[PDB]
């Protein structure tokens, strides 16, 4: 009954720009924080950037930090991850966890290439 | 500061709050295994048939607990049973039942000598306490030593029980393993604080609004605004009468409108931890808990006042920033603290609350320096003397007269009968001034529970009840009053009594009146229960120190008419003897009125009679 749904990956180059979005659509909606995580293949499922579907506060780890950017919509209960200025080793899945995870849904690709 | 007080740290609030919400998403409860912490968190629910049962007649959906599963939560001198919401006590029931496995978990925990918790959210969350308060009853309270202390962690739940309940957690030294987090303009907390017919209209909407789960149901400020405002309406009437039930020079107007006025029964039980941006502030007494949930509850400016009933609702789902920022914030014990200004301040108490929070917690000051008080009285030398007295010259006196103590303190024919007496009276208004303390309850939970005072008690009882009933019968009270056991005897006796009986019966499980109905069909009597309850209706046979109550009841009767009273008081003796509680030396003796009157019974009766080979 209850599950996850993701959108927004894709294919960009170097310092290129990407939204991704995160229906969080099911149960339990504001009670969670939500936060992306990215996982490599080669590399540890590590954290990306969280926010609290109450407080404004963004969380951001130094991996990504002043590149990436997180927004909050309780209307469509929605988690955006906007960033920019992408680099070739920001490849990987991206899932947007419950932060005390609900559950693990499929997560988007995003690829970035070198140079054309 | 935080933890050597709660007795919890942050890593045990954040598995709690997790598994809290994890319990959304099962039928019944969930459990988490943190190595040695198991986790029993229970599902919230968000329909008005959850929060005021259909078929409860009653205007706040209480509901008497049963004394059989709950026997210490009453009081134990006055004997009213504790009170809570129907609701939450079904659910807590449709949880326990066997088939859930939620008891066989508790007991492959407990086998496992883990730490237990107990939590949930919103209601889930009152189903927690009350699922803590059934440990409590079937696993802690038989031998609290080598099992572990549990914890009960609350987010937002509603209040639970009445003022009987939260003295029983007090009394039980209990209520210290309980926190409650409020945030503080949460609505939640304050719900049952309500008449039902104040929210019949609006409940479902708030209650659809505030489901996590339910974004379905469009906001609506009329209703919310409605809502809190019948809520805090109640509230402020239930806390002013609060107040009032604490002061005086106004006994007459309380009691004509306690005949015409519904406030709510449901108080605060056990720790609670307000939360602000920048405090967290945790308080004990259950009453400056009761005026905070009104006074943290208000606009500091009256134009923002538009704006609160949103601020209220959103304050449910604050928890969890709650959670991740405790170690950020600043924490004080309001009850230890030298100033409490400051975090009142913070959550926006006013002046007047800020006032009526002090006179409560002054007010329990000033119970525990009566009980200090009490002590060192109770420790005194001149007291002890009386008693010492009573045991150690009058009744080897009198038993060297070979009628006892009883009979020569009935007869009263020596000047040291009269000195007896004296001591008697003596001794009666010192325990009936604490008696009268503890009916305006002006003393501590905990004192019903204090060893020494239970000690004291039944050392008194023991030496001084036959001397009471003496001198009942010599002023002939009996007929022109009415029997002892009915219309007679002194209170301060029976309260001592069921303290006693509690303090020896409840690591077992058990009520007195259980053990005393088994024990007495025990005794082979063949009769119908129903004709020997009609026989044994305001028995002496309930207490040992009412033996002699019982011998006056029964002389003077045909045998046919007592022979149950007769035999329930023969087969009560030799246990009474064995207990202390009835002195051999003394019922045997030769000029002793039982003696006399029991050879006067048939000769059938005397022969196989256990008390033949002693008289």
């Amino acid at each position: 009954q209850v599950q996850l749904q993701e959108s927004g990956g894709g294919l960009v180059q170097a310092g290129g720009s990407l939204r991704l979005s995160c229906t969080a659509s099911g149960f339990t909606f504001d009670s969670y924080h939500m936060g992306w995580f990215r996982r490599a293949p080669g590399k540890e499922r590590e954290f990306v950037a969280a926010v609290s579907r109450v407080t404004w506060l963004i969380d951001i780890a130094d991996s990504v930090k002043g590149r990436f950017t997180i927004s909050r919509d309780n209307a469509k209960n929605t988690v955006y991850l906007e960033m920019n200025s992408l680099k070739p080793e920001d490849t990987a899945q991206y899932f947007c966890a419950a932060s005390q995870y609900d559950y693990w849904g499929q997560g988007t690709q995003v690829t970035v290439s070198s140079a054309a | 500061a935080f933890e050597a007080l709660t007795g919890i740290n942050g890593d045990l609030i954040t598995r709690s709050w997790s598994a809290s919400k994890q319990a959304y998403l099962t039928e019944r409860y969930h459990k988490e295994e943190a190595g040695a912490v198991v986790i029993f968190a229970f599902q919230p629910s968000f329909s008005e048939k959850d929060f005021f049962d259909p078929d409860n007649k009653s205007s706040f959906g209480e509901i008497k607990l049963n004394r059989v599963q709950f026997p210490c939560m009453r009081k134990i001198g006055k004997g009213d049973v504790a009170t809570v919401n129907e609701a939450f006590l079904k659910n807590l029931e449709a949880v326990i039942d066997p088939r859930t496995s939620f008891q066989a978990s508790v007991e492959m925990a407990v086998r496992s000598r883990k730490q237990i918790v107990f939590t949930g959210h919103s209601s889930g969350g009152a189903t927690a306490i009350l699922a803590t308060v059934w440990y409590l009853e079937k696993y802690f309270i038989r031998n609290p030593n080598v099992y572990l202390e549990p914890r009960c962690v609350t987010f937002g739940a509603p209040l639970v029980g009445d003022s009987i309940f939260s003295h029983a957690l007090g009394r039980e030294k209990w209520s210290r393993f309980f926190v409650n987090f409020v945030t503080r303009f949460d609505i939640v907390p304050r719900i049952t604080l309500a008449r039902k017919a104040s929210v019949e209209e609006t409940l479902p909407h708030v209650l659809a609004q505030l489901d996590p789960r339910n974004s379905s149901v469009q906001e609506s400020e009329q209703r919310i605004t409605e809502f809190y405002t019948s809520v805090m309406r109640d509230t402020s009437t239930v806390a002013n009468q609060a107040v009032c039930e604490l002061t005086g020079s106004a006994e007459a107007i309380l009691e004509t409108l306690s005949s015409f006025l519904e406030l709510s029964p449901y108080r605060p039980a056990g720790t609670f931890v307000f939360s602000t941006e920048k405090r967290l502030v945790a308080v004990n007494n259950s009453d400056a808990i009761l005026q905070m949930l009104f006074y943290t509850c208000q606009a500091s400016d009256e134009q923002e006042w538009s704006l609160i009933p949103f601020r209220s609702i959103r304050d449910h789902h604050s928890y969890e920033e709650l959670v991740q920022s405790m170690g950020m914030k600043l924490f004080n014990h309001l009850d230890g603290e030298n100033s409490i200004e400051s975090s009142l301040n913070d959550l926006g108490v006013s002046t007047r609350g800020r006032q009526y929070v002090q006179a409560a917690l002054e007010e329990e000051k000033k119970r525990v320096e009566n009980q200090k008080k009490i002590i060192q009285v109770i420790q005194q030398e001149r007291f002890l003397k009386k008693l010492a007295w009573i045991e150690d010259e009058y009744k080897p006196k009198c038993q060297a007269h070979k009628n006892g103590y009883y009979d020569s303190f009935k007869v009263s024919n020596e000047e040291n009968d009269f000195k007896a007496n004296v001591k008697r009276a003596e001794l009666a208004g010192v325990f009936d001034e604490v008696l009268g303390l503890l009916k305006k309850c002006q003393l501590p939970d905990e004192f019903e529970g204090d060893i020494d005072w239970i000690k004291l008690a039944t050392r008194y009882r023991r030496l001084v009840e036959p001397l009471d009933i003496a001198n009942y019968h010599r002023h002939l009270k009996n007929e022109d009053t009415g029997p002892y056991m009915k219309r007679g005897r002194p209170t301060r006796y029976i309260y001592a009594q069921r303290g006693y009986e509690h303090h020896i019966l409840k690591p077992n499980g058990m009520i007195a009146e259980d053990v005393f109905w088994n024990k007495v069909n025990g005794l082979n009597l063949g009769l119908q229960l129903e004709e020997i309850q009609e026989t044994l209706k305001n028995s002496g046979s309930e207490c040992g120190s009412c033996f002699w109550a019982e011998v006056e009841e029964l002389k003077g009767k045909p045998y046919e008419e007592v022979e149950v009273r007769v035999k329930t008081l023969e087969g009560m003796l030799r246990e009474w003897i064995t207990a202390g509680e009835v002195d051999e030396k003394e019922i045997f003796l030769e000029g002793s009125t039982f003696r006399k009157w029991w050879i006067t019974l048939p000769k059938n009766h005397k022969s196989h009679s256990p008390l033949r080979d002693y008289m």
